[PDB]
């Protein structure tokens, strides 16, 4: 279950 | 010259260390306007927030003091990092502004609510808030004012909490808005709302003032228990007890599948667990509302659980400080000043 590392601030 | 210097950002004058260049206004958190700046020494984007004569008034000073001590003594991957504080005035005589320099994040949650998260994001973000919150709490600090404006995120999916210049519109727990008397899970309502908002993708209770919420809130969750109404002030019980009465809706009908993303490859990251957690958090009666630990232990959240994130040693206050007194103008100034000078 891996921690996200990206997040799109569009 | 004297280390400092002055730029006009609109009507506001920022006076700051020469190392801080290229200030851009980025917004205003409760008690101060905030600039983004380039920090020429660290070679890094930073954020500078100014409190113009924070000793001005009883309110202001209580909060600025809280914020100062706290920002020093509290440190954690999920709480905005302090980098520098200063005043540019060279004496207690002449002292009036405080400048707090912090890390600069990419965005406040306002914002994440707007976009279309998968489950591991929604969960992980929430996990991070909860962990930051558990940290505050472990040193008997209760934020009471958590909301998307005062929670920031980064484009690597880290989240940090700003603010204790309130810590000690309808995101505030009912126990709080009803002069009722509170406890640590007063912060869990906040999260419940925010999560609710993350799922819905917009405002959870399309409601204007700090009691037009109330109706939209009770309309939806349902009128709170009789033997919760007691607990209220006779002053207030009358008002609440008088409102129309609502059954509420189930959490399935309030947060239905269609609003959630696809059930992840992972066992626990599912709309039924999200709904579960939510219905345990977004509860009106605080003594029926989940604590931070339970939320952390909850199948939707615990997938990320890390003892070294979640069980760090509490910040330690002098408990000499715990705003146990009111003051006069002069004293506050001195206190703040001592505190700020202490921070240089």
């Amino acid at each position: 279950p891996k921690r996200p590392t990206t997040l799109n601030l569009f | 010259d004297n280390n400092f210097y002055s730029v006009e950002i609109g009507d506001s004058t920022f006076t700051v260390l020469k190392r801080y260049q290229n200030l851009k206004p980025i917004g205003s958190g409760a008690q101060g306007i905030v600039c983004a700046a380039y920090d020429a020494i660290l070679e890094r984007n930073v954020a500078i927030k100014k409190l113009s004569r924070p000793f001005q008034n009883q309110t202001h000073a209580k909060r600025a003091y809280r914020e100062l001590v706290l920002m020093k003594v509290v440190n954690h991957k999920n709480i905005i990092g302090l980098l520098n504080v200063f005043t540019p005035q060279k004496s207690l005589e002449e002292f009036q502004d405080v400048y707090i320099v912090m890390e600069l994040m990419d965005a406040n949650l306002s914002q994440v609510i707007q976009m279309e998260l998968d489950h591991e994001r929604m969960s992980y973000l929430l996990y991070q808030m909860l962990v930051g919150i558990k940290h505050l709490h472990s040193a008997g600090i209760i934020h009471r004012d958590l909301k998307p404006s005062n929670i920031v995120v980064k484009s690597d999916a880290t989240l940090k909490i700003l603010d204790f210049g309130l810590a000690r519109r309808y995101y505030r727990a009912p126990e709080v808005i009803l002069g009722m008397g509170y406890k640590e899970n007063v912060d869990i309502w906040s999260v419940g709302v925010i999560m609710g908002e993350m799922i819905k993708g917009g405002v959870l209770f399309p409601g204007t003032d700090h009691i037009d919420q109330w109706n939209k809130v009770i309309e939806q969750l349902g009128t709170p228990s009789p033997e919760f109404m007691k607990k209220l002030q006779p002053t207030v019980r009358t008002y609440v007890e008088n409102r129309p009465k609502y059954a509420g809706y189930s959490f399935e009908k309030l947060f239905p599948d269609v609003l959630f993303p696809a059930d992840s490859e992972h066992n626990k990251l599912k709309a039924s667990q999200a709904r579960d957690l939510l219905s345990k958090m977004l509860v009106i009666d605080a003594s029926k509302r989940i604590s931070v630990d339970e939320a952390l232990q909850h199948p939707y959240i615990n997938v990320w659980y890390d003892p070294s994130e979640a069980e760090a040693p509490p910040p330690k206050i002098p408990d000499k400080q715990l705003d146990e007194r009111e003051h006069t103008i002069e004293e506050w100034k001195e206190l703040i000043y001592k505190e700020v000078m202490d921070l240089e």
